[PDB]
RNA sequence: ACCCACUCGGCACCUUACGAGAAAUCAAAGUCUUUGGGUUCUGGGGGGAGUAUGGUCGCAAGGCUGAAACUUAAAGGAAUUGACGGAAGGGCACCACCAGGAGUGGAGCCUGCGGCUUAAUUUGACUCAACACGGGGAAACUCACCAGGUCCAGACACAAUAAGGAUUGACAGAUUGAGAGCUCUUUCUUGAUUUUGUGGGUGGUGGUGCAUGGCCGUUCUUAGUUGGUGGAGUGAUUUGUCUGCUUAAUUGCGAUAACGAACGAGACCUUAACCUACUAAAUAGUGGUGCUAGCAUUUGCUGGUUAUCCACUUCUUAGAGGGACUAUCGGUUUCAAGCCGAUGGAAGUUUGAGGCAAUAACAGGUCUGUGAUGCCCUUAGACGUUCUGGGCCGCACGCGCGCUACACUGACGGAGCCAGCGAGUCUAACCUUGGCCGAGAGGUCUUGGUAAUCUUGUGAAACUCCGUCGUGCUGGGGAUAGAGCAUUGUAAUUAUUGCUCUUCAACGAGGAAUUCCUAGUAAGCGCAAGUCAUCAGCUUGCGUUGAUUACGUCCCUGCCCUUUGUACACACC
């Protein structure tokens, strides 16, 4: 299905003297600016970041 | 494939004579002009245009073909 | 005699490489542009050729010595990647086999291919990857073929003819298959649109698919392709991409001079499965209630009523979500990826089935799908086009796909009586309910539907039930043929199709061989759709009934991988 969604093909006749040849275009456009559907491929696994904790402290509580 | 055939005779064209017509009124002792060839009634064909003697046959060429005055 | 240490001198092997090499390799092939230890011998691009000639040795065969003219741009070495093999080792698969099923091969016919025949029987394609294929079911059309008849739709440019008329058409007759003015008789009409020629175009199911595009098929039911940083190598390259294991998979695990990635696989998408959870519905349906029929009556049972009202969304529909991730537990395994079993679950074989699908190869098929196309051909007595008629169906025969059968797990006759995927008429005659008429096929009058609304609950067929028949070519089987009736169409003869009576063939389970297939699958069974005026024994799909037997291996066949040889690289054609 990506295909379907990101890549446009197209193919053109050329016509010269000796005969006509094909032209054959494909253009990959890319995922994450989609605008209007996936943003990504079925591909893409992105892992958020953990942030470096400064844990231990014993106990204490606030008041409000 | 095989080239030519034929037992003879090829069919030629039409011509469309010659004639160096419109010789067919009779202009008198100056200068009364008489139509020979009666001309045909038709809506369509405004008296400028005649009918051909045939035997029995009075015809007009302007309709195309149409129509069969008999005098 | 044996064991240990050492030492001269041997035959060799192992490991490294400082060092050498074009490399393969090499304790010499090292100590060489940082070029000299001593000495012998041979080579100077390839052929011509170890040939001619002379000398010499020999019994001979022949040995030694040994040219040139001429020719030629390479020949040659080592290594690399491919490609290929009638070498080796592993794998994978019902287009392989095992275990079996259902068959085809034998018969009748249907249908394609050959062949023959023919005026013509148009043509492409010939192992898998030609032969119910070209959506190719051809009565005209299609149509390309054959017998013949018209027309130009011959742009444009120059020239010629020529208004004293370039050219156009024709009624009747003749002619013609023809109510074609094709041609001819005859004598009007037309008015610069043509006609003649040259040039240039134009069309063409003409040729070339060995000139091409595009598309498609095949390799492939396959698993392969590449780049970064590091390692090896002067280099082309290699390693990564690998012994093993594992998977449908270069799918992973694991080993590891590799580490971490990208294409392809996977993911993804579509469809079939699960939602008494969500949003709803007079084009889907349920419960209740009114109105109402029948039977029972003691409340009951079974129906009617596109709106008489009320409520709901279980069933139907389709939006949004949810769901499964081989989960839990266990056995097995390098307790790795995984495989196996039990439980649960709508679902645990990639969940089932598809769509999509890298790099590369082929002189695969298609110029007959294209107003896609180069070149060649042809172009008015046409290979343009159209009109009439025939032909593609022609029948001693060979080959393929099929259909119907040889019956009693059946045929026939009554009766039961259940799907799913579809499709349908506007400037038109498509899907057809209902009513009559008709033995049937059909006819006729009306009708609903541009459709979850009507056809249609598509009341389909196998199937189930009670009967007749009783193993007899029988009432199994329905070829062939006669005679009538209807439908489509302008047209049915070489019988389009449908119906009725009659006729009643081969075939008594099919030699050698050969096809397809693992679960709602095989097989049986119909239906809708494509084609379609009319014609399915074809196809594409669909649901209905529903098994036997594996759940394995490498014997056969086919392919893929490694190793290995190569003088091939236009690559064993
Ligand atoms: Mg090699
Ligand atoms: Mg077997
Ligand atoms: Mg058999
Ligand atoms: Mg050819
Ligand atoms: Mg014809
Ligand atoms: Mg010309
Ligand atoms: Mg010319
Ligand atoms: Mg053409
Ligand atoms: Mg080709
Ligand atoms: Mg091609
Ligand atoms: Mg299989
Ligand atoms: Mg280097
Ligand atoms: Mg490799
Ligand atoms: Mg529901
Ligand atoms: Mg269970
Ligand atoms: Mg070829
Ligand atoms: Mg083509
Ligand atoms: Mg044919
Ligand atoms: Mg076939
Ligand atoms: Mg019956
Ligand atoms: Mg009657
Ligand atoms: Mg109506
Ligand atoms: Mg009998
Ligand atoms: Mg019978
Ligand atoms: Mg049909
Ligand atoms: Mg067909
Ligand atoms: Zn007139």
């Amino acid at each position: 299905q990506p295909v379907n969604d990101f890549i446009d093909t197209a193919t053109r006749h050329v016509l010269m003297r000796q005969g006509v040849l094909g032209i054959k275009v494909k253009i990959m456009r890319d995922p994450a600016k989609s605008r209007t559907g996936p943003k990504a491929l079925p591909d893409a696994v992105t892992i958020i970041e953990p942030k470096e904790e400064e844990p231990i402290l014993a106990p204490s509580v606030k008041d409000y | 494939k095989k080239v030519y055939t034929t037992p003879k005779k090829i069919k030629h064209k039409h011509k469309k004579v010659k004639l160096a017509v419109l010789s067919y009124y009779k202009v008198d002792a100056e200068g009364k002009v008489t139509k020979l060839r009666r001309e045909c009634s038709n809506p369509t064909c405004g008296a400028g245009v005649f009918l051909a003697n045939h035997k029995d046959r009075l015809y007009c060429g302007k309709c195309h073909s149409v129509y069969k005055v008999n005098a």
